[PDB]
């Protein structure tokens, strides 16, 4: 009964075949929205935000009129695959800053497609490795550490880590149907550093000898709670149930002013046709029984109580500073 | 104007892209070469003959998500497609190799099922990117472009087939 | 009908040769237990009845170690009936001696002898039938590949081999190894058809008796190979391409390291080390975490770390403060104080006395080291071998009784 | 003999791994029947150390196979009864069959008596959430839908995926079914109102060795305070406490985690794939059990009226 | 909701000599549809006394004594659901007159009631009164809830011994039935408090130990009794103070539940309304007026069980459930 949150199967066949309302920009990233070439909370908003730079030296005229005609594109982008608070405070910065200058056109598009370089740099790259400082001091030089998926900052770390001679030992932690703890786990070992990978219907097992268990959040929400992908509220449920302390590394961009009070708002449903095992199958053409039906969640939310830290750009705040630095920035 | 359909030299063609103009609304295998001053961004060549109406939605759309450099539909020849049904690896229009079709090792260490099919139609329906035009100024690269994998006029090019 | 099998207990090269001098290829042990058990577990948990095991170098010790085993015994459902002859020289005289006694009379499962398995020949077989009586007798051979990726430690460079095949009945059209080979030359004229490099040979064919008569009327094969590319150049072959269970055959050390590897973490899951599946007295273990073993009254040391992947024979009392790790020690043998014993294989009986550290390397049974003693990746210790107390021996040394196979002598190096 | 070949083809099926728990208990009360029969002995005595041995192999050949162990520890309680009540007895070999198949009227008839008790547990317009592939679960499931609707939401067990068929037999049967990921479980557990499990052994403080999921299940329950029902008959029942020195877990290939075609990563990467998860006492709500619905805490007494104190170590 | 449990607000149709059912059975029914009677043990002797009234009118033995009185009790459970110490006397009824072999066997029967009240209802009251002295000591402060006529014996016994305690009073709407507890309290000369549910956790700060009583012990140790019980004793372990329930054996039924939802009666909604705002509910079509009579709560909130044969930790009901069959 996820009634309210769309399930979706490619919205590209009734637009037309030149540059269409939307963007020759647009189509081609909401079409890798679609597809799945692009998966990761933050490569999702570089994606966006480099190819909507491609939006406006190609738009001519300054503020109402971009204001106004971004709003079909994120309309179309948010039909491909629901927006992430990444790609939602992106976008809420973006008209901020266009809304903002006023009054040469030619150098205000310059100013702006700049000044989105200087968004990426002090909010997703310059981000990302002052996280990294913060969380090499919290991870210690024989430790366990249980990573859950592909993250680009959980990977960051744990790599930019080991690179300063720490040697720990990583525990890839994986869940069915993205199976994306493989992405962290081939880009791991490439690294170096010692692995291990299970499934997480054996984060119990496993748990026992992990010493801490580190995490990326897609949001973190205004009570502190995290939204990320499926499994981390359950695996930090069980990371609290072996006391194992639980971290979250997160860049400020990604605190939403939007409250959420349980797992089921605002998580989006992918194709329930992931679920098929391939195995033989037995749940091939479930659609053939009405009874049956599949629940793909892509998001889940873990309360404060169940997360310890959380790693920001500025500072390790305890999670129940998250509705804090949502005050001090902006 | 995010792509240029250029009609070579057929009404088959010109109202299959039921776009807004032809190179032929303006009448001016080399003829891309003779259509360059137009604007190069992502031409569209398309065929004099044997062009039956297939969706340019399928076609187009592993130009669109894949970011191919090249994106050809086919309906002597002989081509070896990766195991995902859409990725050009090896074509040979030579059927005069003496009798072997020497296949790179490095393409079947990275790619290593090749499907082969034997004798695909060519609609010509090609979807080249805006720099192989370019690079010829500086089939003829149907079948370079898939050898100039694993010349940069742009990374690692990629080919993507529909069939 | 009743399900057969070849097991070609002698090993037709000289991959092994320091080793196989002395002691014949499927008996030296991958994980505490002889090759010929795992070959032997494979084919009865298969369904085989009435395995053939063809012995000609070395079959003393064959034979004598096979009534000693667990399928000799009234008990099992699979008779052996071990053929001791001298005059063999290659599979090809072995699988045609077989038309000089007739053994066969439906289509049999030739293994070649060391192959270590959990593939269950029931889907394949059901198939090779399928496609036996409907083409009316056209395939002779169903080839088993286990689908691997080319970048596999299992996938040895001497093995590694590539195929055209017809990809909708899986019909074998071209079939090469590709042991010295940069771009590989498919012949054409196989069109009028997918060609595959993920395919681990896995040398479990289950060749029908046409086949031992394709031996016998032409004399000049010598092997499976030979037979293969001999008749593509004239009947049939297809194959059974496996995903979900392991396939693998020791061919070279290389091998032997990599499927050792793949039992202890697992693999090969009804043929673990803890399983016990050859049920002998002396080779029980209990699977801990990390995928650590240790056997009945091991007595481990004080201080010692065992990271993962260790097995331990029983009788293996272990020095203090090591770093054993990744490793098989073998049924009974001491291991001293502040060792360390990475991807390591160490035989029944070794001595090795302090401080010493054992990188990627084989000890064999009896083996002796003294204090500080370096062996580096790669170096070969064969049987009763002493290394004295200041060696460090360079990568890829083998040392053994026989001065002529081996690169060293009863001592430490550059001595007799 | 054919006896004899034919329990090393049971303990060899067992080491192998080639059936469901009921299955399992009826053969083995077959073959331990046979046992009794064929076999020449003298008094009680001898036969109870040959069924001490035998049932020594068949628990050694797969030791996270404990309903085999636990009807061996149950014929050797009813041959102890059966021979105390007598007290060489001539009748005796008699009379140990016909508890034996006092005991098989016993089995065959516990599906039915947990399924009886499936309108007390659930509800109209409930909503109950299953993990793995449990004939128990099922036939409860199957026994409540038949008067009331509900809907039933089976989380797929990761490796190997059993919570679809589960789903496909549940939604045969109408119920209104939902297949989750395994990493839902803390996400849907809000709506979710009971928790019913299957298990593969009940251990004798209460807690239970099930699909590898049910730990990581029976944390959300009691975060959320839902009331995790087990169903489960007394075959499942061993009197094995958890201890260290017994190993309960089973692990079976990485092949089912982390496939073989990934190459050179698998001489580094250490998969493991257990399939057995050790669910504590305290997360435990009810045992429906085929002759009640008592809870955790009263499993003791149900040990000591089942199997001999002297029967446990075998 | 709660579809499955039933919603009644009866003696209309029967005549009035009745031959359907027995007079002193019909007597007892609508006592207990109109309130005359209540509490277990107050309904439980009265369904025994009227039963003996049956016994003893009854002339002819086994069978059919307990097929002519199984529509009794299906009299009985329309009039007023059947609280589980009725359960159980039933059901010893029926296996006393299953036991009786081939007149006089009315006055062997008429007694194994009064042998059956003696010493499962009141000796087993004295035997709980003695246990639970041993728990009241001078000075604490106990919070009784409801009327419970076991828990007011316990009090007024333990007082009468020579403690000096002092007891709070908690009650619920709409049967505002710790009044009856209350008063009972103040001619024991006893000191007492009276507030309600809502005001729990405002004297949960002094109280030293929470006395209830209970209906029913189910076969997990959870306590079935009346409504405000188990939230009752939520609070009290939130300001972790001891809770004891006092229950005879008898009462234990092996029925188990774990929610409070499978078994709970629902007395009239009408009873609802205070002096009005919700007179004419009825008419309003969303709103639905509910009242639970019973619910259970788990045995991890309740510290101690006093039982005739001892005091037990609650989740050793069951055994008690075996040693007594």
């Amino acid at each position: 009964l996820f009634s309210h949150l769309p399930q979706y199967s490619s919205l590209t066949q009734f637009m037309s075949i030149p540059s269409s309302v939307i963007h020759p920009a647009m189509v081609r990233l909401g079409l890798q929205y679609s597809q799945g070439l692009v998966s990761g909370s933050n490569a999702r908003c570089i994606a966006l935000l480099r190819a909507l730079q491609q939006v406006i030296q190609d738009y001519t005229t300054l503020s109402r009129d971009l204001v106004n005609k971004l709003k079909p594109y994120m309309s179309f982008l948010t039909q491909c695959r629901p927006l992430s608070a990444s790609m939602h405070n992106a976008i809420k910065f973006l008209n901020k800053e266009i809304t903002s200058v006023g009054s040469r056109e030619e150098e205000a598009k310059s100013e702006l497609r700049a000044a989105i370089d200087r968004y990426v740099q002090e909010k997703i790259v310059l981000a990302a490795q002052a996280i990294s400082r913060f969380a090499y001091q919290k991870i210690s030089n024989g430790d366990v550490i249980l990573v859950y998926g592909c993250s680009s900052l959980v990977s960051r770390i744990l790599q930019e880590a080991w690179t300063e001679g720490r040697r720990f030992r990583v525990v890839v932690v994986d869940s069915r149907p993205w199976l994306e703890g493989r992405h962290t786990l081939r880009s791991l070992v490439h690294a170096g550093v010692p692995a291990s990978y299970l499934l997480i219907p054996a984060a119990s097992y496993v748990l026992p000898e992990v010493s801490k268990v580190l995490l990326g959040a897609h949001a973190l929400l205004a009570n502190g709670s995290v939204m990320s992908r499926v499994g981390t509220a359950q695996l930090a449920l069980v990371a609290r149930a072996h006391n194992v302390p639980v971290l979250v590394c997160c860049e400020t961009y990604k605190f939403c002013e939007r409250v959420q009070t349980d797992a089921f708002v605002s998580n989006e449903l992918d194709d329930p046709d992931d679920l098929q095992c391939k195995r033989h199958v037995a749940l091939a053409n479930w659609q053939n029984h009405a009874s049956l039906r599949l629940l793909n969640l892509v998001y889940d939310v873990t309360p404060p109580e169940l997360v310890d830290l959380v790693i920001t750009e500025l500072g390790m705040i305890p999670c129940s500073s998250v509705p804090v630095v949502l005050r001090v920035k902006s | 104007m995010e792509f240029q359909a250029v009609v070579m030299a057929i009404w088959y063609p010109l109202n299959l892209l039921e776009f807004e103009e032809v190179i032929v609304i303006v009448c001016i295998a080399d003829s891309l070469r003779y259509i360059y001053p137009k604007l190069k961004t992502d031409v569209l060549v398309l065929s004099c003959d044997l062009i039956t109406d297939v969706a340019l939605h399928e076609v187009v759309d592993l130009f669109r998500a894949y970011d191919a450099s090249l994106a050809m539909l086919m309906r002597r020849d002989f081509i070896g497609v990766d195991s995902t049904g859409k990725r050009l690896l090896f074509m040979a229009n030579e059927a005069d190799l003496d009798e072997e079709l020497v296949i790179k090792g490095s393409i079947l260490q990275k790619h290593p099922r090749i499907r082969f099919h034997t004798g695909l139609v060519d609609a010509h329906l090609y979807c080249l990117k805006k720099y192989i035009v370019d690079f010829l100024m500086e089939s003829e690269l149907i079948p370079y472009l898939v050898r100039k994998q694993f010349a940069s006029s742009q990374k690692s090019l990629d080919i993507y087939s529909f069939i | 009908p009743p399900l057969q099998a070849v097991l070609v207990a002698d090993s037709f090269d000289r991959r092994f040769f320091p080793i196989s001098k002395d002691q014949p290829r499927v008996l030296l042990p991958l994980a505490n237990v002889a090759l010929i058990d795992y070959t032997l577990e494979f084919l009865t948990a298969t369904g085989v009845q009435e395995t053939f095991v063809f012995c000609c170098w070395k079959a003393a010790q064959i034979k004598e170690h096979l009534l000693k085993s667990k399928w000799c015994r009234p008990t099992s459902l699979n008779v052996v009936r071990i053929i001791t002859s001298e005059l063999y020289r290659s599979l090809g005289d072995v699988l045609r001696d077989v038309d000089a006694k007739a053994l066969v009379r439906s289509d049999f499962l030739l293994v070649y002898g060391d192959v270590i398995s959990n593939i269950n020949i029931t889907r394949a077989l059901e198939e090779h039938r399928l496609r036996r009586k409907l083409e009316k007798n056209v395939s002779v051979m169903t080839m088993i590949f286990k689908e691997s990726s080319p970048s596999h430690p299992t996938r040895c460079h001497e093995d590694n081999v590539v195929v055209a095949v017809d990809s909708t009945t899986n019909r074998v059209l071209h079939f090469q190894k590709t042991q010295g080979l940069r771009r590989f030359a498919f012949p054409l004229s196989l069109f009028q058809v997918e060609v595959r490099y993920d395919l681990l040979d896995c040398h479990i064919s289950i060749c029908s008796p046409q086949v031992a008569q394709l031996f016998t009327d032409n004399f000049d094969y010598q092997t499976r190979d030979d037979f293969v590319r001999g008749l593509l150049v004239n009947n049939q072959i297809h194959m059974h391409v496996t995903a979900k269970e392991y396939g693998a055959r020791v061919s070279n050390l290389h091998m032997y390291s990599a499927v050792c590897a793949d039992v202890i973490r697992r693999w090969v899951y009804p043929l673990t080390p803890e399983a016990n599946f050859t049920d002998s007295t002396t080779q029980s273990c209990t699977h801990s975490r990390h995928n650590i073993y240790r056997g009945p009254e091991v007595s481990l040391g004080h201080g010692s770390i065992l990271e993962e992947n260790v097995l331990l024979g029983s009788g293996t009392v272990i020095g203090s403060n090591c770093f054993i790790t990744n490793s098989v020690i073998g049924p009974g043998c001491h291991i001293g104080d502040n060792v360390v014993l990475d991807q390591t294989y160490l035989w029944q009986g070794v001595r090795v006395a302090a401080g010493a550290q054992i990188h990627q390397s084989l000890l064999c049974d009896n083996a002796e080291v003294k204090e500080r003693v370096t062996l580096k990746p790669r170096s070969v210790l064969t049987s009763q071998v002493v290394v004295g107390p200041n060696i460090t021996l360079p990568e890829g040394s083998v040392i053994s009784l026989h001065p002529p196979d081996a690169e060293e002598d009863e001592d430490d190096g550059e001595f007799s | 003999s054919e006896l004899s070949e034919r329990i090393e083809s049971f303990v060899e099926t067992l080491k192998r791994g080639g059936r469901s728990s009921e299955e399992m208990a009826r053969e083995t009360l077959g073959l331990l029947r046979q046992i009794i029969t064929d076999h020449r002995w003298s008094n009680a005595g001898e036969l109870m150390e040959l069924i001490r041995r035998e049932g020594r192999r068949m628990t050694a050949a797969q030791p996270s196979e404990t309903t085999v162990g636990n009807m061996v520890r149950r014929v050797l309680k009813i041959i102890r009864e059966e021979y105390g009540r007598l007290h060489h007895y001539a009748q005796l070999q008699s009379n140990i069959i016909e508890a034996i198949n006092e005991l098989l009227v016993e089995l065959e008839g516990t599906m039915e008596n947990i399924a009886a008790q499936a309108l007390e547990h659930i509800h109209s317009n409930e909503v109950i959430m299953t993990i793995g592939f449990s004939r128990t679960v099922e036939a409860f499931l199957k026994e409540a839908a038949r008067k009331r609707k509900f809907h039933v939401i089976v989380a797929e067990c990761a490796p190997f995926c059993q919570g679809h068929e589960m789903a496909v037999n549940l939604s045969k049967a109408g119920i209104e079914t939902t297949v989750m990921t395994d990493a839902a479980i803390f996400a849907v557990m809000s709506r979710v109102n009971k928790v019913i499990i299957g298990t593969k052994t009940i251990l004798a403080n209460g807690a239970l060795r099930a699909v590898t999921g049910t730990h990581t299940l029976a944390l959300a329950a009691k975060h959320h305070s839902t009331p995790l029902i087990v169903c489960a008959p007394m075959f499942k029942l061993s009197p094995q406490f958890p201890n260290e020195e017994d190993s309960f877990h089973k692990f079976v290939a990485p092949e089912e985690v982390l496939p073989f075609t990934e190459g050179d990563i698998l001489e580094k990467v250490s998969v493991h794939c257990p399939v057995f998860d050790y669910v504590p006492p305290e997360l435990i709500t009810l045992f429906i059990s085929n002759i009640g619905g008592n809870a955790p805490s009263y499993i003791y007494r149900l040990m000591s009226e089942l199997y001999h104190p002297d029967d446990h170590v075998l």
